[PDB]
C-alpha cells in the first residue's frame, strides 16, 4: 500500500 | 511464596497511566542523536510568540482582508474605530492565534496578555490615537470619555512603527474558567475599545485609507491547566485512503 | 519507579525536563 | 539600520535594513566529525560557491497573492554551486537570504518575508497528492493560490512562529534571514528534497495617490559553508 | 539564554515616571522580534509571589497520552464461500498515526519528533444478528498478533505457516485477560521522525509526493488462533498508541480547515465560516459590534 | 498479607519474554564441559568471512557455471565486461552469500563491504583491469569515461591472483532500510561495474579464454537490527515422516 | 587474537599514497585467508567516531526466541467404537526441533550446540461441527502433561494406571489458566548436542544413517483428566520451545533447497528458479544487464 | 518473576477503606491556599458551644 | 532479575558475553 | 502506607492532625 | 444544565 512504498496502485 | 490480594482498579486500562511495560526487540540499538535547531520542551514557549489577530471577522471580508483594520480621515471630534472582546477560550478575533489555539487544549488559566498594533499607513501621515482595557462589570463603552477611565496608552504615528498595549492580570480567582458561558463571573474579561485621539492626516499624493495590523501573545506570567480534546477539529466519518492501510 | 526488563526503552514517561529558552522564537535578532 | 554583507566576490550595501534574523538563534558551519556518515573526504570549495546568487526580479501588483521558492532546487542550475550539484550524489549547507523592495514616502504596503522548514503543499477540493511539476519550479518559483491558509490548510495569521522578518514601506527597503542546516540527516541527495521555502506575501496591498510606477521584488542568496560528497558524472534535473 | 523555570514569573512593585529618551512602550515589530513591553512599565503594580505550577504543558505530558489509532470489525466463522476483499478470520495493518484526527492535530504542532510507541490492544466480540440466530453466550478466543517490518512479506491465510514466527516477534492473547501491551523502540534510519516531507523518495520523477516510509513504524497482522465454530461471530479489535521518551523540534502554524486524506494536506473548507476557506472566524455584524455584550437593568 | 493488583499484560504469553521457570528434574547433574574448536559468540563475526558471488546467474549456466565468468581477447577499445547490483537485501548475485543469508534475517543494516576477484586463467596469461564503484542517483554507467569518475581500483594480473575492491558506508541517514523497494532512497547502494583498461593477451598454446572468482564480504565497521523470519525458507506442508514423532 | 566489542569499529582521516613495495589492495585468496585491506587503504577518509551497537546479533539473542515445535488435533469423546490408529482422549510425542523449518534452519547453522530448553504448553478447544450438534458453550478441562525418558514405556489408555506418575514427572494445568511452562536442562551424554552425526549409531551395519538418540531429548505424554461429556469436542494442543544459557560451535552453510524429511538432509529443489537443484538465485538476460536500473525523466 | 497468592478478601469493595489511587489529571497544579477565618479540625470543638 | 528456584539451569537468559575472535575464521594462517 | 503514583493528590488519607483550638467559637470576646 | 450554567432553560 502507499505507506509503505509511496506509490499509487 | 508471598501471600497477596488484589485491590479495586485491577485489570483496568487507564489512558492516562504511567508504567514500564515489555519490549518488543531486544537488544536493538536506536540511531545516534544529532543536534537540530529549534527544539522546544514546554508549551509556555509557543505561546509567548506575538501572531494576528482576526479583527475583521464580517461578511464582506474576504481570506487576507480579514487580518487588518482600515482607517480614513474624519470630520467629528472623538469617534470610535473598533472593539475587540477578550474571552480566549470562545470563537472570535483571538482564537485562530498561537496563544488561542494552545489554550483550547486546556480548561483553566491564568496571567498577563499583550496586544502590539503595527501602523501600515505611508511616511507622509500622521495621526494620534487611544487604546483602551475596561475591567468587567457592566456594557462596553461607547465614548471615548466614558472609555479613557480604565486602562490606556495613548500613541502617536512615528519613526517607531508599533505600540503595546498591557492587559494585566486582574481577576477576583488565582484562575478563569472555561464554561459554554460568557457572561459567567468566572469566565469574563472585559473589552478593547480603540478610538480617535486627535485624526488622520495625509497629503493629497497619499492614499487617503491607512491600515492597522494586531498581534496578541502572552507574558512569562501565565499559565494553562486540565488538559482535554480540542474544540477546533473532529470527523464523522473515515478520512480519504483509510481502507489503504488494510491493504 | 519499577522497571525489571533489560532494555532501556521498556521504561515508564520522563516528566522532569523543566528547562527552557523562549528567545530562540521571541528574540531571534542580533 | 545601515548594513554591509561580503561573501567571495561579492557585496551588498543597505541604508535601510531593520537589524537581521539568525533562524532558531543559530549559524552555518560545516559537520563535525562526531555527526558524520559518508567516509570519503568531502569537497570544500569555499569562495567559487559561497557568493551571493541574484534571481529574476517579479513585479508587485495591485492583484498580487504572493510568492515562494524552494532550496536547493532554486539555485541547482547556477554557476559552480550547479556544477558541483550535478557532479556529486550528497550535498550540505546554511544560506544568507537578502529580500530588496524600495518606494517613495508616498506609497503605503506591506509584505511579510518568512522561511518554512520542509513546506509540504496541499491541492485545493481534490483527493490527489500534488504532481512533481507542481512542486518542482527551479530558479522561477511559484505564487500562492491561497494565501490566507499557506496551501497547506493551516493560517497565515499563525506563520510568526517561523524565522521572519517584514518590509513596510513607511519604515524599511530590506529584509535579511540567516539558515542553518535543518534536516532529519546529515547530509541529502539534492534533486529530491527542499530543506526549506522562501515565501514573500502582501498582506497589506500596496497604495498611493502619486504617480504610478513599476515596483519590483528582487532576491539575493548566498550558499554557506558548503560541502559535497560521492563524485561521479554529471546528472541533471 | 537558558534556565530551569518550576513556576510563572512573580510581580514587583512599581511608581509614576516621566523620563525623556524612554519609550519602553513602543516597539519594532519588523525586526521579527516579539514586543519586550513588561506590565511594570506600562502601569503601577504592586508585588505579587506567583506560586502557580508549569508542569501540565510540559512536552512529555502533552503527547504522552494513549489514543485510537486503528478499529477493525471482521466475521469470525466458516469463510468457504466468501468473496476475494473480505478478511477471512484475520487481517493485515499498517501502523500511522494519519487516520483519527485527534491525534493527527496533535503530531502536525511540530517538524520533527523522536520517541519510543507504546501499543495497548483490545478486542471486543458479538453474536451475528441474522434471523436464523438466537443468544448463546459469547466465546473466550485466543488472537495472535505478529509484528512484521514496513515493505515485508504478510501471511495470506488463517492456516498459513508464516504464523510459526521464528524471528519475529509474536503476542498470544485471551479475550477475558486485562488489554494485551508491549513497547515498539524509535526505529528510524534517521535521529527523528519526520512529521511533514517536502520531496519524492525514489530516484526516478514518477511516485507520490511528501511520503517518506523511513517513518513507517511497520505492520500489525492479526488472527483468531481457534478453528470456526458452527455459528458465526462478529470480533472488533481497537488499536492504542502512547508516545514516551519525547523530543521535539520546530513548532508550527495548527491546521485550520478539515483533513480530506490520509495521504496528503488536500484542503477544501466547510462551506460556510466558521473554518471556512475564506472566513475561519464565525462572523459578526461590524468591526464595531461587540458579540457577548452584557446588559444591565 | 500483601496488598495487590494486577496490571495490563498480565498472563499473556510473549515469545521475546526473558523471566525464570520452573525445573522438571531437581537436583540434576549435567555432564561437564570439554573445549571443543571453534567457538561463536556473536553472528558479525561470520559475516566478515568471504564467499563466492553468483554473478553468472543466467538462463544457460548450469550449476557450478553461475560462480564463475568467463573473459576472452577483444578488437575494440575500452569494452564493458560485467556489472553487479548491491542490494544486500534482495534476491541477487549477492543473496547466497555469508553476509547475504545472515543479513536476511535482519531488517536495517550499515558499514562497509569488500569485493574481492581471484584471476583463474594460465602463467602466461596477461592484462588489466578497472573495477568501479558508483554511488546512487540515476542509470548505471554504460562506458569507461562515465564509470570511472566514481570510486575504483586499476588491477595488473601478475604473481599476486588477487585483488579488493572496497564499497565504502555512503548514506545520509544511520542505517538502510529493507522496503521490499528497489529504488527507495532509503534502500538503493548504487552499482558496481567492470571494464578492460587494456586488453587480455595470451600466446598461441594457452587457452584462449580465462575465468574470474568474486567473493565479498563485510568490513567490522559493519551492524545489523530488528530481527525477522527469514524469506529463504518455509512450508505449506508437514514434511515426510513427520507422523512417526507420534508413533 | 580475543577482545571485547560493543559497538562498531571507528574510522582514522588519511591522505594521499604513493610508495614502492608497498601494494595493500592486492592479496592471495589461494592461502584461504580473508582480504586485510581496510578503507583508509583504498580512498582518503574522513574520521568517523561509530556509536552503533552489536548487541542484536549476540548468539543468546539470535537464538533464545520461542518458536513452535508440535501441534496436535484430537477428538474428546466417548471412543468405543473409534479404530486402532486413533488418539483416544490421549497423544504421545516425541521432542524433536526437525519438524516446522523455521527453528529447524536456524538451529542448522551450527554443528555443536549446547542449551537448556524452556517447554510452554498452549491449548485451545472448539464444538464439534457434525449437523447433529448446535452450540452449546465451551469446558474448562484439566490436562496431564508428564515426561518420559527417550525409548522408555509410556501409557497405553486414557484411564491407565501408569498415569500414578510415582517418579516421572507430570505437570497438570486449566484451558483457563495462563499456558503451562517448565525448563528442561542440558541432558545429553556428550558435553554438546550433535546437531549433524556422520555415523551409524549402532554395532551392527544395518540401521538408519545421521540419527543419534542421544540428541533425542525425551517424550510428553499428554491426556485430558476428565471423563468424556454426552457431546463431542476437538482439542488442539501447542508446544513451543525456546533454548537458553547457549554456547555454539563450528558454523555452516545455510540450508538452500526445500527441506524433504524429518529423518535426513535429503533434497530436489524447486522445478525453476530461485531455489532450483541447478539454479538457486533467479535468472537476469546477461552479465551486463542490471535488474532494477534508475530511470530518469 | 515474584511468586504470589490471593487471600480472601481480594477484589472487595469496601467504603471505609484506604488506599491510594491512579491520578485522573497528571501535572495538575491546584490553586494557592490562603488563610481563611475559622478552621476546625475535631468535631468535640462544635460540641463544646452552648 | 529475579529467581527463587533452587537449580541454577531454571534461570532467565544470559545477554552479556560480548567478547570475540573473528581470526579463528578469517585468519587460520601461520 | 504505599505509593508509587508521581502526584501527590493521588495518596491515602490524613488521619493525624490533632490541633484544636475551641476559644475561636467558645470565647471569642476582647 | 443549572448545575453548569446556572440558568433555569
Ligand atoms: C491514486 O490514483 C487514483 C486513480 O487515478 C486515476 O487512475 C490512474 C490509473 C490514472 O489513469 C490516473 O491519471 C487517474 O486519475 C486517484 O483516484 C482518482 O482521483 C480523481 C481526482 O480526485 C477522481 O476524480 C473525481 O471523480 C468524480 C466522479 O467519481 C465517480 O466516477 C468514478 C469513475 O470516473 C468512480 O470511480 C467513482 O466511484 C464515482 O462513481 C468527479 O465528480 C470529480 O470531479 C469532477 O466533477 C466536479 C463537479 O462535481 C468538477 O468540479 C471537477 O472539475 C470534475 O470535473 C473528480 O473527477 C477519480 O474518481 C479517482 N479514481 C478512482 C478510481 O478512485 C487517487 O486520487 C490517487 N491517490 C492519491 C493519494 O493521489
Ligand atoms: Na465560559
Ligand atoms: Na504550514
Ligand atoms: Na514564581
Ligand atoms: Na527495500
Ligand atoms: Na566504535
Ligand atoms: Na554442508
Amino acid at each position: 500500500n502507499l505507506l509503505e512504498t509511496r506509490l499509487n496502485v | 511464596g508471598v501471600p497477596t490480594y488484589l485491590l479495586p482498579g485491577s485489570g483496568q486500562f487507564l489512558t492516562t497511566d504511567d508504567h514500564s511495560s515489555a519490549p518488543v526487540l531486544p537488544c536493538f540499538n536506536p540511531t545516534p542523536e544529532m543536534h537540530i535547531p529549534g527544539q522546544v520542551r514546554n508549551m509556555l514557549e509557543v505561546v509567548q510568540v506575538e501572531s494576528m489577530m482576526e479583527i475583521n471577522n464580517t461578511e464582506s471580508a474576504v481570506g487576507m482582508e480579514r487580518l487588518k483594520v482600515d482607517i480614513s480621515a474624519l470630520t467629528d471630534v472623538d469617534q470610535l474605530l473598533f472593539n475587540i472582546p477578550l474571552d480566549i477560550q470562545l470563537d472570535g478575533p483571538l482564537r485562530n492565534t498561537l496563544v488561542g489555539n494552545i489554550s483550547r487544549y486546556y480548561t483553566h488559566w491564568s496571567g498577563s496578555l499583550e496586544m502590539t498594533f503595527m501602523f501600515c499607513g505611508s511616511f507622509m501621515a500622521t495621526g494620534k490615537l487611544i487604546l483602551c482595557y475596561t475591567p468587567p462589570g457592566g456594557s462596553c463603552p461607547t465614548t471615548r470619555e466614558t472609555a479613557m477611565l480604565g486602562t490606556h496608552v495613548v500613541w502617536d504615528f512615528g519613526l517607531q512603527s508599533s505600540v503595546t498595549l498591557i492587559i494585566p492580570w486582574i481577576s477576583g480567582s488565582h484562575y478563569r474558567m472555561f464554561n459554554n458561558d460568557a457572561k459567567s463571573t468566572n469566565a469574563n474579561v472585559g473589552y478593547v475599545t480603540c478610538f480617535m485621539q486627535t485624526n488622520l492626516i495625509v497629503p493629497s499624493e497619499s492614499s487617503d485609507t491607512c491600515s492597522l495590523i494586531g498581534f496578541i501573545a502572552a507574558k512569562d506570567d501565565f499559565s494553562l491547566r486540565l488538559m482535554r480534546d480540542s474544540p477546533d477539529i473532529g470527523q464523522l466519518d473515515h478520512l480519504h485512503a483509510a481502507e489503504a492501510a488494510y491493504q | 519507579q519499577i522497571n525489571f526488563y533489560k532494555d532501556s526503552y521498556a521504561a515508564s514517561a520522563s516528566k522532569q525536563d523543566f528547562s527552557q529558552d523562549p528567545s530562540k522564537f521571541t528574540e531571534p535578532v542580533v | 539600520r545601515v548594513l554591509q554583507l561580503k561573501l567571495g566576490n561579492s557585496a551588498i550595501v543597505t541604508q535601510e535594513a531593520a537589524n537581521y534574523c539568525c533562524a532558531y538563534g543559530e549559524w552555518p558551519n560545516y559537520l563535525p566529525d562526531h555527526e558524520a556518515v559518508a567516509i570519503d573526504k568531502p569537497t570544500q570549495p569555499e569562495t567559487a560557491t559561497d557568493r551571493f546568487y541574484t534571481l529574476r526580479s517579479v513585479k508587485w501588483e495591485a492583484g498580487s497573492t504572493g510568492w515562494w521558492w524552494k532550496l536547493p532546487d532554486a539555485l541547482n542550475n547556477i554557476g559552480m554551486f550547479g556544477q558541483n550539484v550535478q557532479h556529486h550524489y550528497l550535498y550540505r549547507s546554511g544560506f544568507l537570504i537578502h529580500v530588496q523592495c524600495n518606494a517613495t514616502k508616498f506609497h503605503q504596503g506591506a509584505l511579510l518575508v518568512v522561511a518554512i522548514p520542509e513546506h509540504q503543499r496541499g491541492a485545493h477540493n481534490t483527493n490527489t497528492s500534488p504532481g512533481f511539476d507542481d512542486i518542482m519550479k527551479g530558479e522561477e518559483g511559484g505564487t500562492f493560490n491561497h494565501p490566507y491558509v499557506l496551501d497547506d490548510g493551516t493560517s497565515l495569521a499563525c506563520a510568526t512562529i517561523f524565522p521572519h522578518q517584514w518590509i513596510n514601506l513607511r519604515t524599511n527597503n530590506s529584509a535579511t534571514i540567516v539558515l542553518p542546516w535543518m534536516n532529519a540527516a546529515p547530509m541529502d541527495f539534492p534533486l529530491r528534497h527542499n530543506q526549506w521555502t522562501l515565501a514573500i506575501i502582501p498582506v497589506v496591498p500596496l497604495g498611493t495617490r502619486t504617480m504610478s510606477s513599476m515596483v519590483p521584488i528582487t532576491v539575493s542568496i548566498a550558499p554557506m559553508c558548503c560541502e559535497f560528497n560521492g563524485l561521479r558524472h554529471a546528472i541533471t534535473q | 539564554i537558558e534556565s530551569i523555570i518550576k513556576t510563572a514569573t512573580d510581580t514587583v512593585k512599581s511608581e509614576i515616571n516621566a523620563e525623556l529618551g524612554v519609550v519602553p512602550s513602543l516597539n519594532a515589530v519588523e525586526t521579527g522580534a516579539t514586543s519586550n513591553t513588561e506590565p511594570e512599565e506600562a502601569i503601577q503594580t504592586r508585588t505579587v509571589i506567583n506560586q502557580h505550577g508549569v508542569s501540565e504543558t510540559l512536552v512529555e505530558n502533552f503527547l504522552s497520552r494513549a489514543a485510537l489509532v486503528s478499529k477493525r470489525s471482521f466475521e469470525y466463522k466458516d469463510h468457504t464461500s466468501s468473496a476475494a476483499q473480505t478478511d477471512k478470520n484475520f487481517f493485515k495493518w499498517t501502523i500511522n498515526t494519519r487516520s483519527f484526527v485527534q491525534l493527527r492535530r496533535k503530531l502536525e504542532l511540530f517538524t520533527y519528533l523522536r520517541f519510543d510507541a507504546e501499543i495497548t490492544i483490545l478486542t471486543t466480540v458479538a453474536v451475528n444478528g441474522s434471523s436464523n440466530n438466537t443468544y448463546v453466550g459469547l466465546p473466550d478466543l485466543t488472537l495472535q498478533a505478529m509484528f512484521v517490518p514496513t515493505g515485508a512479506l504478510t501471511p495470506e491465510k488463517q492456516d498459513s505457516f508464516h504464523w510459526q514466527s521464528g524471528s519475529n516477534a509474536s503476542v498470544f492473547f485471551k479475550i477475558s485477560d486485562p488489554p494485551a501491551r508491549m513497547t515498539i523502540p524509535f526505529m528510524c534510519i534517521n535521529s527523528a521522525y519526520s512529521v511533514f516531507y517536502d520531496g519524492f523518495a525514489g530516484f526516478e520523477k514518477s511516485g507520490l509526493y511528501g511520503i517518506n516510509p523511513a517513518d513507517t513504524i511497520g505492520n500489525l497482522c492479526v488472527r483468531i488462533v481457534n478453528e470456526h465454530q458452527p455459528v458465526g461471530f462478529t470480533v472488533t479489535v481497537r488499536v492504542y498508541m502512547k508516545p514516551k521518551h519525547i523530543k521535539a523540534w520546530a513548532p508550527r502554524p495548527p491546521r485550520t480547515l478539515p483533513y480530506m486524506s490520509i495521504a496528503n494536506a488536500n484542503y477544501k473548507g466547510k462551506g460556510r465560516a466558521p473554518n471556512a476557506l475564506n472566513a475561519i472566524i464565525g462572523n459578526r455584524d461590524s468591526v464595531k459590534t461587540m458579540p457577548h455584550n452584557i446588559v444591565t437593568t
